[PDB]
DNA sequence: AAAACTATGCATGCTCTACTGCTTCTGATCTAGTCGACC
DNA sequence: GACTAGATCAGAAGCAGTAGAGCATGCATAGTTTT
């Protein structure tokens, strides 16, 4: 999977997308806007490099490279922008949608053999490299040409051609007076026609339920960490990669502006001598370090070569009974060790034995560990990890080997001595009923970083010039009024068996 | 594929995050 | 127990 | 902390001669000075350490009176370590012809130490005594001498060369074992320490040490609930104190040296702009979006700080070792002098104990810190219970990686012989031994209790340059490289398992 | 002689700036094929 | 003959991650001054 996602918004411009079958409910347009406006969000927020285009059929007025007719192409393929999502919110309302017809046109004619040729041409002008390329078509007309029987069939030559070349279809339907149903026209063009996507729909696609679920969280696509050497000897090497599935997520960068014209400023940081003033470049310098009352001197090289030990991999050391390993033993977040066979063949079936071996007999091969050069060796330790799948089958758990930093002698602290008071076993069952009340089921994804999401609803505020930030609720504050409720008399108690009449913890 | 994400493919779509609900 | 030269 | 202690040798002929096959006692008394004030000066302490030398030509004590006193010098008064003494010891301490009794040289030293330590709190004093023991001895004074030593309270320890000898030096051990026993008793027979053995003990420098700093806070349970705790942080990557200062090459001062920064704008012309024109921004997609800083504080995540909350309970194996996050392990004590918080965190650690359940919670060290989310689990052991506290990942900092399955792949399919070779390499490779009388696992290669070698390394390269200022820096030291391999029978039961594993193995590089 | 105020060193957290490795875009070269017109 | 198209390799730029340096905040303790 190498390259970038290309999407094209498709959005139908006929009479019956303009009409509410409700008075209070959102027109079909409405409802394609705003999923138009998510989807550039979240697109913004997790992947920017990434190319969008929006487009109108069944406007009165054309512009494209092929100059169709009745064809807008209001956005061409580029990387999403605050500018595109404030061009695109003047047709939100009903006055949006007066202006939007002024501007356009709508209920006129319109062939969707044409529509396909030009999201086909818009697709051809992207140079770069595009590891998907797809379509969504917001209607609500699901017999669009009933009365031709010609340009249904130019429709669905360009349907065939289009799947051909690559190009993905999604039918996002649109709620209807009679209901929409896929059966008359819509098997052929869609990609895929689900078992299930084939009875009448009373209501809205549930696609679209997705695409409002604005997702506000940085996505990265595979890369390797590091390629490096496992040496059981000095004869026996084979290649492995590591990767990182747990990392910690931070704010981008700040940027330095000018505040006159607000463009981008670059800084430079020059040392210099103070009697001279001259520029002084780092040939012309050394480091020194205080130690017994006397200055040691040592050259920049020197300084770099201190930390050379050995060369760049991990060299095996033995295995050790994984009872041996301690939890409280943390210091470095853990990583991920998988085969690669592009640098060395046959490193798979040795890992894979290994991996099997280490399952069998339960241990964790030690290692010595040197991610890059001029870096102090560590010791770590490759624990096995099986394939664990759900009941979907879709893999939580990959297989191959899990590095974890073991600690130095330096790493750890001596605590102060504390006597030892243990509780007696009413207080200890007063305390398990606690436990009990409060139980519940805990996942890695079950939270969310705070400041990360009111850093994002921020700047998409400042952006886009929304009236006030979106407030993200905190779901890492205890739930105290549920807890309390929950509890009831229980906490009394163990104050009471626990605490002297007068302790006053607060205080 | 089942349970793929409409906005990145390639990855699957995250639940919302729920909390803490009690038992 | 290390004290004196060894502490 | 401060330490006051009397280094005592001896530089009589006895020493100068030995058996040619092994080196002399006055060369390994050297090394053993040596390496002590050497992990003394790299080891910020601020230990005082003085030198006494008895068995010299010389005279030089506060106390001369007659014969009495005679023969011992005063090196070098209570101080501390220096690499001047390095350069004395180098070269001033010389042999000697003079002979002297150690008994001399202890009540000098005692009377140096109480000389020199009024003024000063120097909690502890030790008296490290080299001797040989050739020399006869003067006993007349031993219940005065131990009357002393234990009023004020100095310690004593003693290094021989042996741990075949000639009936004095049998006769300076009882001696020497009696006094012991006088001083402590049963446990002084364990600080007679010989040569080799401080050698092998004082090879390599202390390892750096800090101290915690002790973290106070409440753990809630609801709104009703609190328990007075206090956190100390246990496993951290550890770093040098000092860091490599900037100085200029020709003088050598780092007053002529300093840092400036400039900005400009994109342009042919190449303007210069002011710091306060300078405004801070972020980009929102194709564009770049103000956000000065004033705004972003106004605007920014706003928490109460030093939170310590109970999200939750989970069972234990909902929460998995992989998924820690953060760079720290915390470890959770009741609050010092607090009989009824201990209580309170005793029970709570023995309940989630028994139900094998870990505690989700909030996290804040103060105003200015990010909110956290982790995992406290228990920790009983036979003397001190507490709680473990590691931090516990988001869900922007989770990633979804794909991987294909190795077990049910036709390519990588491992056959008999070649799980059976790697059996053997597993069984032959073990760096644990079972103990079957005990039942019991041992450890061959523990790798908690080795020193981080880039310290050693940077100390000893620090101490080549200051001893030698011109000369290019020496390789690793063999200790080192010992203390960073397992042990030789290890590697010597795993020859013929690698080797049949290389053969049933096909390895091609690419 | 005891209590209150202030100084200084160290721990902790956060943020900002070099340096190495992986991935993707652009340019330069070669090789193979196509088109024009004549005989 | 002239010209273009597609494959191939290397060089350079962008981005990710780590290490090293610097700057706020607290407080622990001791020292000094006042009553």
């Amino acid at each position: 999977y190498s390259g970038r996602d290309s999407l094209i918004f498709l959005v139908d411009a006929s009479k019956a997308m303009f009409e509410s079958q409700s008075e209070d409910e959102l027109t079909p347009f409405d409802m394609s806007i705003q999923c138009i406006q998510s989807v550039y969000i979240s697109k913004i927020i997790s992947s920017d490099r990434d190319l969008l285009a929006v487009v109108f059929y069944g406007t009165e007025k054309d512009k494209n490279s092929v100059n169709f007719k009745n064809i807008y192409v209001l956005q061409e393929l580029d990387n999403p922008g605050a500018k595109r999502i404030l061009e695109l919110d003047q047709f939100k309302g009903q006055q949006g949608q007066k202006r939007f017809q002024d501007m356009m046109g709508h209920g006129s004619d319109y062939s969707l053999s044409e529509v396909l040729w030009v999201c086909a041409n818009l697709f051809s002008d992207v140079q770069f490299k595009m590891s998907h390329k797809r379509i969504m078509l917001f209607t609500n007309e699901d017999n669009p040409h009933g009365n031709d029987s010609a340009k249904a069939s130019r429709a669905r030559t360009k349907a065939g051609d289009l799947r051909d070349t690559g190009i993905f279809l999604d039918l996002m339907h649109l709620k209807k007076p009679g209901g929409f149903d896929i059966s008359l026209f819509y098997r052929d063009i869609i990609s895929i026609a689900e078992d299930e996507d084939l009875r009448v729909h009373f209501e809205e696609s549930s696609k679209l339920e997705d695409l409002l679920r604005k997702v506000r969280a940085k996505e990265t696509r595979k890369r390797a960490l590091s390629r490096l050497k496992l040496k059981l000897n000095k004869d026996i090497v084979i290649s492995v990669g590591i990767y990182n599935l747990v990392q910690k997520a931070l704010k981008p960068p700040p940027i330095k502006l000018y505040r006159e014209t607000n463009e981008p400023v670059k800084t430079k940081t020059r040392t210099f001598n103070t009697s001279t003033g001259g520029l002084l470049l780092p040939s012309d310098t050394k480091r020194s370090q205080i130690y017994g009352s006397r200055q040691i001197i040592l050259e920049k090289e020197e300084t770099e070569e201190l930390k050379r030990f050995d060369d760049p991999g991990l060299m095996l050391m033995g295995f050790k009974p994984l009872v041996l390993l301690k939890k409280h033993h943390y210091l470095r977040p853990s990583l991920f060790v998988y085969p690669e066979e592009s640098l060395v063949i046959g490193s798979s079936t040795l890992f894979s034995a290994l991996l099997i071996k280490c399952l069998e007999k339960e241990v964790a091969a030690l290692c010595r560990y040197t991610p890059r050069r001029n870096i102090p060796p560590y010791f770590v330790a490759l624990v096995p990890q099986e394939e664990e799948l759900d009941d979907q089958k879709i893999q939580v758990t990959p297989p191959g080997f899990q590095l974890v930093f073991l600690p130095f002698a330096d790493d750890k602290r001596k605590m102060p001595f504390t006597e030892k008071i243990m509780a007696t076993p009413e207080q200890v069952g007063k305390m398990k009923a606690i436990v009990e009340k409060l139980r519940f089921t805990y996942r890695s994804d079950s939270f969310e970083n705070p400041v990360l999401q009111q850093h994002f609803r921020n700047l998409e505020a400042l952006a886009l010039d929304l009236m006030e930030p979106e407030q993200a609720v905190d779901l890492t504050l205890p739930k105290v009024e549920a807890m309390n409720k929950r509890l009831g008399s229980l906490v009394d108690e163990f104050k009471e068996l626990v605490y002297p009449p007068d302790y006053n913890p607060e205080g | 594929c089942p349970g793929e994400s409409l906005i990145n493919p390639g990855f699957k779509s995250k639940k919302p995050a729920g909390g803490v609900d009690f038992d | 127990k290390p004290r004196g030269l060894f502490s | 902390n401060k330490a006051a202690v009397v280094l005592c040798m001896d530089v009589g002929f006895t020493m100068s001669n030995s058996i040619p096959g092994i080196e002399s006692p006055f060369e390994q008394a050297k090394k053993v000075i040596t390496m002590f004030v050497q992990r003394q000066v790299f080891a910020e302490n601020k230990d005082e350490i003085a030198l006494v030398l008895f068995g010299t030509d010389g005279t030089d004590n506060p106390l001369s009176g007659g014969d009495q006193y005679q023969n011992i010098t005063v090196h070098r008064h209570l101080m501390l370590p220096d690499f001047d003494l390095l350069e004395d010891i180098e070269s001033k301490i010389q042999p000697g012809s003079q002979q002297a009794d150690f008994l001399d040289a202890l009540i000098v030293s005692m009377d140096v130490i109480q000389h020199e330590t009024i003024g000063k709190k120097f909690e502890k004093r030790h008296i490290e005594i080299f001797t040989d023991l050739s020399s006869r001895f003067s006993k007349s004074q031993l219940d005065i001498i131990i009357h002393s030593l234990k009023k004020c309270d100095i310690s004593l320890q003693f290094f021989l060369p042996f741990s075949g000898i000639t009936e004095q030096q049998k006769e300076g051990l009882e001696i020497v074992k009696m006094v012991m026993i006088s001083l402590e008793g049963e446990d002084g027979l364990d600080e007679i320490y010989s040569f080799s053995e401080s050698l092998r003990k004082l090879c390599v420098f202390k390892k750096i040490e800090r101290h915690s700093i002790h973290w106070p806070c409440r753990l809630t349970i609801g709104s009703n609930l609190s328990i007075r705790i206090a956190a100390y942080k246990s496993i951290l990557q550890e770093r040098v104190k000092k860091t490599w200062t900037v100085v200029d090459a020709k003088t050598l001062k780092k007053e002529d040296i300093q840092k400036e920064t400039v900005y400009c704008l994109n342009d042919d012309d190449e303007t210069e702009v002011l710091k306060e024109d300078i405004i801070q921004g972020f980009r929102y997609g194709s564009d770049i979006v103000p956000f000065s800083k004033v705004d972003e504080e106004q605007m920014k995540y706003k928490s109460e700080g030093k939170c310590f909350s109970v999200l939750g309970f989970c069972k234990s194996s909902q929460v998995q070792r992989r998924f820690f996050m953060g760079n720290q392990v915390l470890k959770v004590f009741a609050a010092r002098d607090d009989e009824a918080a201990a209580v309170a965190l005793s029970s709570l650690i023995h309940a989630l104990d028994d139900l094998d359940m870990v505690a989700i919670v909030r996290y804040a060290y103060d105003k200015r810190a990010n909110p956290q989310v982790g995992v406290a689990f228990p920790h009983i052991k036979h003397n001190y219970e507490c709680l473990v506290y590691v931090q516990l990942p988001f869900m922007e900092d989770l990633r979804q990686y794909m991987f294909s399955s190795l077990k049910n792949s036709k390519k990588y399919a491992p056959t008999e012989a070649q799980l059976n070779a790697v059996d053997a390499l597993i069984d032959s490779m073990s760096l644990a031994k079972k103990d079957e009388k005990t039942d019991t696992l041992e450890d061959l290669f523990p790798t908690t209790k080795i020193p981080n070698p880039r310290f050693q390394r940077l100390f000893q390269c620090l101490l080549h340059r200051a001893l030698h200022p011109r000369e290019p820096l020496p390789p690793i030291q063999q200790h080192i490289w010992n203390m960073l391999n397992p042990p030789a029978e290890v590697t010597t039961k795993s020859q013929i398992p690698l080797s049949k594993i290389k053969t049933l193995f096909p390895l091609i590089e690419a």
